[PDB]
């Protein structure tokens, strides 16, 4: 799982044009480089070590527990490439990990506790995973899909009439985020602007994997008094006040 | 040869015409913008018919937004897509609450077998004399020979 | 596509031969050597069916 | 897919989107599956690449859209890739097990450069050019060895 | 779990054919698919149960007992039960006891905050402004025993055991039983410094 | 008048005259000269029991067809079964029309796969009008059981897992080719085809009758469009083709004499020459020659129109009074000894081709010898093979004035740039490799040169080699297994196939997950 | 080493769909 | 075939049709090959086809009409195929 991340991290710095990660410390103090990457399960193959492979008295490495930890992927990154002493906030968001990660990563920089942040998500696919996803009847029932005459490539069909269960996948995604000011001084490429990132619980439920409409609270605004235009929206107004 | 192939569960259904209308309109919209499809083409007629067939209120609203919010000044192509657009709107407004139609607007072509200098045999479908619309097709069929 | 240098005799007016290539491929003016082409350049310096290169291209074991 | 379509629609409705301007939905999972952890990050990667190209990849696996999803005016479901003139902002929405809502808004990068001077921009461009040549070298170097 | 007495198994090889035992049709076929040539199965005509002749060269797991050396832990006192605080049985059996710890801890904290009904918060504050930033280092450990070990032993385990393995779901159950917030949720892993 | 269009000068003004209904006072029925038979015409049964041209019937038919060309035909509330509508068929072109008119259609395929699914998906996404639906089912005309199940599957209620329809039209066009099979060579193939092309179609008409009689539906007949041939064994080598196509003509008599006239109607389509696609499908070469006898050959779209002509509410009424035979043949009846004349037109083209070929062969050799290998080996140019220049796809940075147009001008020095979050670098490792490779598959659905090479390098199929490769010093790509040199051109041909199998969403490969 | 490299150089030197043949038409058979 | 209309067409009908058309063709098939084998080009066998004029005028005859009408193809295939020297066709339209 970490191997996924390491490659993803390196290639991201290459996509950022940063060949030597130490170059960051020309501009930025050691304490201002954050790693807010996270997972939903983490060291799944390490757990196969712990619960199963030990029980079978197969030879397993002593420190397999440390590879089971979710935060240690981010640690290996900092332990092999980064050498930062900056913050580290490793989120769990089983499916929405990456978004949560971005939210935090932003919030780390808006404090000024970090100026550059490594961000994104990762999870692996293993034996016990697929079976438990199977027992929650969440994944696509392949045998039923073969009965419907479907081929592998077309088994993931979002917003479809005939949609039935998802397709479990492995891999890792990494993004690098900065203060615009710093980004412009470093002469790094700029791919876009993170405008808004937020997270949202739902309500009282009795079903865990049931998604809720909570995130609507990105769009909250009051409407009893909407007869006349607000000057707060007008850039003309805001500019003059500055 | 006589082996069973049919089962109930393999049956794929297609019904979401409402969704394809917007997409096919949107595809066409940008194709004109990059200068792939021009005024003169028969594609822009045939595609229109399919959109006019699939006309409902939402599909007007969709067309009303994307056409009324172009800037004509940026490119020659942007003027063209507005002019086509405004006209295409007016048609769809009339064909609303009217049964859709099979109309074929394809160029009537004949066979031409060409033998070059080296004796290579080439076949190509060529525009005929006097038959350029299915109007003139039906007359030709009636008049015999 | 086909070559712009058909015969090597075209190089006898070398300035005009260079310009012709780099007008068709402007990217080549604004980009460092691919490491593949670096090694190919050095392998062609060792080509023995050829008067040896009158410069030093690289510092390595073979510098001597 | 029902829930996510519903919530985006209600966002667009409450904030008074012009009637006939649907948001366009890309469904990356159709091609990539569900990397449950890394879900948003790939969608993030995708969104960025969409912004810097003006290209919208359709859901090629979408043979037929659920009749239920017609009621959501402000959402559009493409199948083929849509080559546009530009994209301004992209919404990213992931839904996690155990009530884990999340929305990210990512904005076209050229909007940033507006807020600075000619001088700092021209200074920036020269150093990015310096990055690009240096980056190209190291990557292809590190690749082949 | 007695740390002086740790259940573990060794992969061994059968030297001589075993004596038949009874099992269901389904069960027998599961053996046959595993071992193939190294097992035979037969319909016992009267019952409709199947005999299982496990043969020479087959693979077996025999339990054995490791004598382990860390016998002491800081343990929540004997007789502690989620029952006594007010948690109902339907909730207990469904959920990893790690959550039970949290739920009690959460309630008692609101009591320490003087908030008896958590809904009281919404007199002052909008639904979107109540966050749960609680977290773990490992999380649903007992759920993982479900997944990796207890399934493998074909012991009856609840289907949705995976959702109790997730670290964030403890915080979710809090919001799913008490809070009803639509505010943020940021669940950190910091194994020791969580 | 001859109606003036705006077609192939300005298609903004023939987009303007599509909803406009054209009412014409002089019908094309009166345009029909006496002593002359039109190309398209209906036929009427004589007391003798043969099929003569009828003026009156044909008139009504062509009038409907004239109206189809101008205002068009609706297929709303028409339930259609169709078979043999494969890619590049008349069937498919008929299907297009039905969907364009808003018909609800069941299409039957043989080679049910991904490629075929996507094809019919493409069609409904382009032509499918409002109220139109399309159903694709895998189907074997040959199988009795499949026929009985399919008809049941259409008419059974949605609640028992059916369609709950009632068909208005049946087009049983499905059939197979028989080539070089004369009387003596008649065997398995022949009988099976005949079972498809006659028996099961009867059984299909059989099946629909029973299911309609069951529910007491006496007043909604389905119109069966019989594919007729006029060339009932004029050609030979067609095996049991003729026998099948002639046997269908029994339906024109059984409709009168049996008790199924209220549940089905017969509309026999005598199909003429239709040119296929725009390549040398063996018969397109001689089409031109045949038209110089005052014959007319048809395009796929033209013949489709003609068949869609048979579903116009006027001829719908005729089917429901009398059997309707439709001579949709451009006078191939009237060319005598059609086999011999065919083969003559092949000959005169082959002959003319062969002589001009053999001259071209000698004028190459009688130019070779003269010029040796000095004006035939110095004529060859130098071709350049492309190689992989993988780019990092950094954002194109426009000049300053091409940024200030975009953002409003007031924004300058307004924002704190220490409180703006910017994505600086991104990457992924996925079932489609890197972010670059994934994007190409996501957006384009096929790898570029750069794509393939990167993917092959990732998947350990190629690796770079510098130094001594079997003595000869080599610089370039090398197959990771065979240690054979590879160039970027070949990568597509050698690896892509292998890459698409073992990349992305696929069957679980136990090697990657420890068995 | 040159002797080794010279040495190793000298050890090399049914379709019922009418998609293929359109036999609904009288012409497609062979005619 | 008695009391078998279109809907009631089944096993019986197809088998009879196999007798009344297919095998007769195959029989004419068989004789051609065996005559062409021995190089007998000048001794054709005369096939007396039982014809009906009532091609489905009656109904309830199942696949009788279809068989009896399909035989009329032989009057055209005799011209257009290479078996004219080994067989000849003599269609007998039989009355009451």
């Amino acid at each position: 799982i970490t191997l996924f991340v390491l490659v993803s991290v390196v290639e991201a710095f290459i996509a950022s044009g940063i060949t030597d990660p130490y170059e960051m410390y020309k501009y930025v103090h050691v304490s201002e480089v954050g790693n807010c990457s996270g997972s939903g399960m983490g060291g799944v193959s390490a757990l196969r070590g712990m619960f199963k492979d030990r029980f079978k008295d197969e030879p397993v490495q002593n420190d397999i527990l440390q590879e089971s930890f979710i935060n240690t992927m981010s640690a290996w990154v900092n332990m092999l490439l980064i050498s930062s002493s900056g913050p580290i906030k490793t989120p769990v968001g089983a499916c929405a990990t990456s978004v949560e990660s971005v939210d935090i990563g932003v919030e780390t920089i808006l404090s000024g506790k970090a100026r550059i942040c490594i961000v994104g998500g990762y999870d692996d696919f293993q034996e016990e995973g697929s079976f438990e996803f199977g027992n929650m009847k969440a994944t696509s029932n392949t045998l039923e899909e073969f009965e419907h005459g479907r081929t592998p490539a077309e088994m993931s069909r979002p917003a479809t009439t005939t949609r039935n269960g998802f397709m479990e996948a492995q891999g890792a995604g990494i993004q690098i985020i900065m203060q615009a000011d710093l980004a412009l001084k470093m002469g790094v490429p700029i791919y876009g602007i993170v405008a808004m990132a937020a997270t949202a619980t739902d309500k009282i439920g009795r079903s865990v994997p049931a998604p809720g409409k909570g995130i609507l609270t990105t769009a909250r605004e009051h409407h009893s008094s909407v007869k006349y235009a607000s000057p707060n929206l007008n850039m003309k107004y805001r500019k003059r006040q500055l | 040869g006589v082996a069973t192939s049919f089962s109930r569960k393999k049956a794929r259904t297609f019904d979401s015409s409402w969704n394809w209308a917007k997409q096919s309109l949107l595809s066409l919209y940008f194709e004109i913008i990059h200068g792939v499809l021009k005024n003169v083409d028969r594609e822009v007629v045939s595609e229109a018919i399919n959109i006019m067939n699939r006309s409902n209120d939402a599909l007007i609203k969709f067309m009303e937004y994307h056409i009324s919010n172009t800037d004509e000044t940026k490119g020659e192509n942007y003027q063209l897509v507005k002019t086509l657009g405004e006209q295409l709107i007016e048609n769809c407004k009339q064909v609303l609450d009217v049964d859709p139609v099979y109309k074929d607007v394809a160029k009537p072509t004949g066979p031409k077998t060409a033998i070059d200098k080296n004796g290579n045999i080439t076949y190509s479908e060529e525009p005929r004399e006097k038959v350029r619309k299915l109007s003139q097709y039906v007359q030709e069929m009636a008049l015999g020979g | 596509t086909l070559s712009l240098i058909q015969s090597y005799s075209l190089l006898d007016k070398p300035d005009e031969a260079i310009e012709k290539v780099f007008n068709a491929y402007p990217a080549a003016r604004e980009q460092f050597l691919n490491a593949q082409d670096i090694d190919h350049f050095l392998s062609m310096c060792q080509n023995p069916m050829q008067k040896p290169v009158p410069f030093v291209p690289v510092l390595d074991r073979r510098f001597e | 897919d029902k829930n996510e379509s519903a919530t985006i629609n209600e966002m667009m409705k409450h904030l008074g989107r012009s009637e006939g301007n649907p948001v366009i939905g890309v469904f990356q999972k159709f091609l990539t599956g569900h990397p449950k952890g890394a879900a948003g990050a790939w969608m993030m990667n995708g969104a960025l690449q969409i912004l810097n190209s003006g290209i919208i990849p359709g859901n090629r696996n979408a043979d037929n859209v659920d009749k239920i999803l017609e009621q959501f005016e402000y959402v559009l479901y493409p199948s083929k890739t849509l080559k546009t003139d530009g994209v301004r902002a992209v919404s990213i929405t992931s839904f996690g097990f155990g009530q884990k809502g999340g929305q990210a808004i990512v904005v076209h990068p050229d909007y940033l450069y507006g807020a600075i001077t000619e001088d700092r921009y021209n200074e920036y461009v020269a150093k990015v050019s310096a990055r690009e040549k240096s980056a190209y070298k190291f990557f292809h170097n590190g690749m082949i060895y | 779990y007695n740390p002086e007495k740790k259940e573990m198994i060794q992969e061994v090889i059968v030297e001589e054919d075993l004596e038949p035992f009874e099992a269901s049709k389904e069960t027998a076929e599961q053996f046959k698919h595993q071992h193939g040539d190294k097992v035979d199965i037969f319909e016992i005509p009267e019952t409709g149960e199947y005999s299982v002749k496990l043969l020479k060269g087959a693979t077996l797991y025999i339990p054995k007992a490791l004598r382990f050396d860390r016998l002491v832990a800081g343990q929540i006192p004997t007789g502690w039960n989620a029952k006594t605080y007010g948690i109902s049985d339907d909730i207990i059996s469904q959920v990893d006891p790690i959550t039970l710890f949290v739920l009690v801890s959460v309630v008692e904290a609101f009591i320490a905050s003087g908030i008896t009904d958590p809904y009281e918060m919404y007199k002052y504050v909008h639904v979107s402004e109540v966050g749960n930033c609680s977290g773990s280092g490992m999380g649903g450990v007992s759920a993982l025993r479900g997944m990796f070990k207890d399934r493998f032993k074909d012991e009856p385990v609840q289907n949705d055991i995976l959702q109790e393995s997730f670290i964030n779901t403890m915080s979710a159950w809090v919001n799913m039983l008490l809070i009803s917030s639509s505010g943020p949720i940021k669940t950190p892993v910091g194994a020791c410094a969580t | 008048m001859d109606v003036e269009d705006a077609l192939d000068k300005d298609s903004t003004k023939e987009v303007a005259s599509l909803p406009n209904k054209s009412t014409i006072s002089k019908t094309v029925s009166s345009t029909i000269p006496r002593e002359t038979i039109p190309f398209l015409h209906l036929r009427k049964k004589t007391p003798a029991g043969d099929w003569k041209y009828d003026r009156q019937l044909s008139s009504l038919f062509l009038d409907g067809l004239e109206k189809a060309a101008f205002n068009g035909v609706t297929f709303k509330d028409k339930y259609v079964l169709i078979t043999g509508a494969g890619k590049g068929s008349i069937g498919a072109e008929v299907l297009q029309g039905l969907l364009q008119g808003g018909a609800k259609v069941v299409v039957t395929t043989s080679r049910f796969s991904k490629q075929v699914t996507d094809y019919y998906q493409s069609i409904y996404a382009k032509y499918g009008a409002k109220g139109s639906t399309l159903i694709v089912v895998p189907f074997n005309q040959g199988s009795k059981q499949d026929v009985e199940a399919l008809i049941e599957f259409i008419y059974d209620t949605e609640k028992n897992g059916g369609l709950g329809w009632d068909l208005d039209a049946i087009i049983p066009f499905a059939a197979i080719p028989e080539q070089g099979i004369e009387l003596e060579h008649i065997d398995s193939k022949s009988e099976f085809a005949h079972r498809i092309m006659l028996t099961n179609i009867l059984r299909m008409m059989g099946c629909v009758k029973k299911q309609k009689s069951a529910r007491g539906i006496e007043t909604r007949p389905a119109q069966v469009i019989l594919p007729m041939s006029p060339n009932h064994g004029t050609f030979g080598g067609d095996g049991m083709y003729s026998e099948s196509k002639l046997s269908l003509e029994t339906l024109f008599n059984r409709w009168h004499s049996e008790s199924w006239a209220n549940q089905l109607t017969v509309c026999g389509a005598i199909i003429g020459w239709t040119r296929g696609t725009g390549l040398m499908s063996a018969n397109n070469i001689i089409a031109e020659g045949i038209e110089k006898m005052g014959v007319r050959t048809f395009s796929q779209k033209e013949m489709a129109f003609n068949l869609l002509g048979l579903l116009t509410p006027e001829v719908v009424e005729l089917c429901q009074k009398s059997p309707v035979m439709a001579d949709l043949n451009g006078g191939l009846q009237f060319v005598p000894e059609l086999k011999e004349f065919t083969a003559k037109l092949r000959k005169e083209l082959v002959e003319t081709s062969e002589v001009r070929k053999a001259v071209s062969i000698e004028t190459a050799l009688e130019h070779k010898v003269v010029n040796g290998n000095s004006a035939d080996a110095a004529y060859a140019q130098v071709e350049i093979q492309p190689r992989a220049n993988i780019q990092l796809d950094f954002p194109e940075l426009k000049p300053y004035k091409q940024v200030k147009q975009i953002a409003p001008a007031e924004l300058e020095g307004l924002l704190d740039l220490e409180r703006v979050i910017v994505v600086t670098g991104f990457a992924e490792v996925g079932p489609w490799g890197s972010a670059r490779t994934r994007w190409e598959m996501e957006a384009f659905g096929e790898f570029s040169l750069e794509g393939c090479v990167e993917m092959a390098w990732i998947m350990g199929f190629i690796s770079y080699h510098n130094g001594n490769l079997k003595g000869r010093p080599y610089t370039g790509w090398v197959d990771s297994k065979t240690k054979e040199p590879v160039d970027d051109k070949d990568v597509k041909a050698k690896y892509e196939t292998s890459i698409l199998e073992h990349s992305g969403i696929r069957l679980i490969e136990p090697e990657l997950f420890n068995g | 080493d040159a002797l080794e490299q010279e040495t190793v150089y000298r050890k090399t030197g049914v379709d019922m769909d009418n998609s293929n043949v359109d036999v609904v038409t009288p012409n497609s058979i062979f005619i």
